[PDB]
């Protein structure tokens, strides 16, 4: 058996970085370093809009949660 | 001209070799490989920006790993 | 799709790019490779104007893409 | 060759350094060639420094995974 | 996807993982990205460094001076 | 090569391992693998150098994890 | 391959996540891959600000320690297969 997050595919998700940080978006692609491909980037402690469409290297990513 | 040729150019010579981090090492040049674990030989280590942590006496096995310059002298 | 796919698919477009150093780079791709290394012309580099330049993957943080960009 | 000498004290004590200041103290039930370990009735031990003073704290579980990455030096008590 | 040979004997930069720049002439490259860089100078103020061979393990952008 | 043939050589010398951290180990070498990884018997720790106040001596051997060793040296 | 093998043996099984990042985390492991990464359900405080989140993917190499019950591990089998695999 194997772990995917395709369970999490076109949906609104936290992430949440290794340095902390605190991102909502919406899933619309991944791969299998966990690189992702994350619409509508919110940061949480300032509820900043920052993008309309970014591309997020796994190497950041601690976490993501299903929302 | 290829890097490698360089390095195997500079055996048996003097060598700085440059970490990532703020300390050195020089020595002479003894071997290398192809990830570049270098081999120096009675090698002055130093903290840079400088102290003289050790004088070594022999053979020193430097892990490539953390490597970043190499320059022949 | 694809965040790779993706990118390749964006050869022309301007973006934004965070290193781990928190350096920003701006330009418009003009290359991609398997590792998500980078070449962008039209470079400007924040903490700088250059004509081309090279960015390692492994390197990156995150890229702002084009808002129009489907 | 290291690595099967550490095969030596399974089931025996080892005292194991993460970095970070932190040391964890256990049985040795299972670990591989990244050193990702598993301990049981571990211990560790964080050194922290809380207004320029040095403070150790403890905590205990009953079996433990341990990530490779950041383990040091693993030894024995 | 970057080809080297058109910044050979030119003045490029050259940003390392550890916060190290160091500016040379290209003179040389393999595939890997390791240069040969000469009349180099290493930034972290600044020192010359005659002729350097830099690993591109550790090889994080790279750019025109 | 001959980076792997150091690796026969020293077996059973005394040797620093130093480690990213800058903790220096002084020790006979008991054995060594390709990744660096490293046995060692009679283990002393100090930081940074041999001459510095000592902080640990280890009864058994020590092994030493292979991605953490910043270089082997001899004496 | 040992630890994947291992990991999904604790499947259905309560688990305490400690991340790098001093992120504790508890809840049920669905989940496991090559990497070592982790998909949990029911996920609980035992901890970040967090809204209304069920299930969650860990990254492998981001985890410091997973907290396990003595009751989930036959420790024997454990061992021998720990002699077993070539290093």
């Amino acid at each position: 058996m194997s772990a995917t997050l395709k369970d999490y595919l076109n949906k609104r998700v936290v992430i949440i970085l290794v340095d902390g940080e605190s991102l909502i978006a919406s899933l619309n692609g991944f791969d299998k370093n966990t690189n992702l491909f994350l619409t509508n980037v919110f940061n949480r402690i300032s509820k900043e809009f920052i993008s309309k469409a970014q591309l997020l290297r796994g190497s950041e990513i601690a976490l993501v949660g299903l929302i | 001209i290829l890097p490698l040729e360089v390095i195997d150019k500079t055996i048996n010579q003097k060598v700085l070799i440059v970490l990532q981090s703020n300390r050195e090492f020089e020595g002479t040049l003894v071997g290398f490989d192809d990830f570049v674990n270098v081999i120096l030989e009675d090698a002055v280590e130093w903290l840079i920006d400088n102290e003289k942590v050790m004088q070594h006496h022999g053979r020193m096995l430097l892990s490539g790993n953390n490597i970043a310059i190499l320059v022949p002298g | 799709m694809l965040p790779l796919y993706l990118l390749t698919n964006a050869k022309g477009q301007q973006m934004q790019i965070e290193l781990k150093n928190g350096e920003i780079i701006q330009g418009i791709l003009t290359n991609v490779d398997n590792w998500m290394n980078l070449t962008l012309s039209n470079v400007t580099e924040y903490s700088v104007k250059l004509n081309e330049i090279y960015i390692r993957g492994t390197f990156i943080k995150f890229i702002k893409l084009q808002d129009n960009i489907i | 060759t290291p690595l099967d000498l550490l095969k030596l004290n399974l089931d025996e004590r080892v005292y194991i350094k993460l970095r970070g200041a932190r040391t964890l103290v256990g049985t040795l039930q299972a670990f591989d060639s990244h050193s990702n370990i598993v301990l049981s009735d571990a211990v560790e031990t964080i050194y922290q420094l809380n207004n320029e003073e040095l403070s150790e704290s403890e905590r205990r579980s009953e079996m433990v995974f341990i990530r490779g990455d950041t383990v040091t030096l693993i030894s024995t008590p | 996807i970057l080809d080297l040979a058109k910044y050979k004997d030119s003045k490029i930069r050259v940003k390392l993982m550890g916060g190290k720049l160091v500016i040379g002439v290209l003179k040389g490259y393999d595939q890997l990205m390791n240069l040969v860089l000469d009349d180099t100078v290493e930034y972290m103020n600044a020192r010359k460094l005659g002729l350097t061979v830099i690993r591109g393990t550790i090889l994080v952008s790279l750019s025109s001076a | 090569s001959v980076t792997t043939e150091f690796l026969s050589d020293i077996i059973g010398k005394t040797v620093n391992v130093k480690l990213a951290s800058g903790l220096l180990y002084s020790g006979r070498l008991e054995s060594i693998d390709g990744f660096m990884n490293v046995a060692l018997s009679s283990a002393t720790e100090h930081y940074e150098s041999n001459n510095n106040k000592l902080l640990n001596k280890f009864n058994s051997d020590v092994f030493l994890r292979g991605t953490q060793v910043m270089y082997i040296s001899e004496q | 391959m040992l630890f994947f093998s291992f990991f999904k043996t604790l499947v259905d099984q309560e688990v305490v996540v400690e991340l790098k990042n001093d992120i504790e985390i508890k809840g049920t492991l669905q989940s496991v891959d090559q990497f070592l990464n982790l998909k949990l359900d029911n996920i609980s405080s035992t901890y970040p600000h967090l809204g209304s989140v069920r299930n969650i993917f860990i990254r492998g190499s981001t985890v410091r320690y997973v907290y396990l019950n003595k009751n989930m591990v036959d420790t024997n089998l454990l061992q021998d297969a720990t002699r077993r695999e070539v290093m």
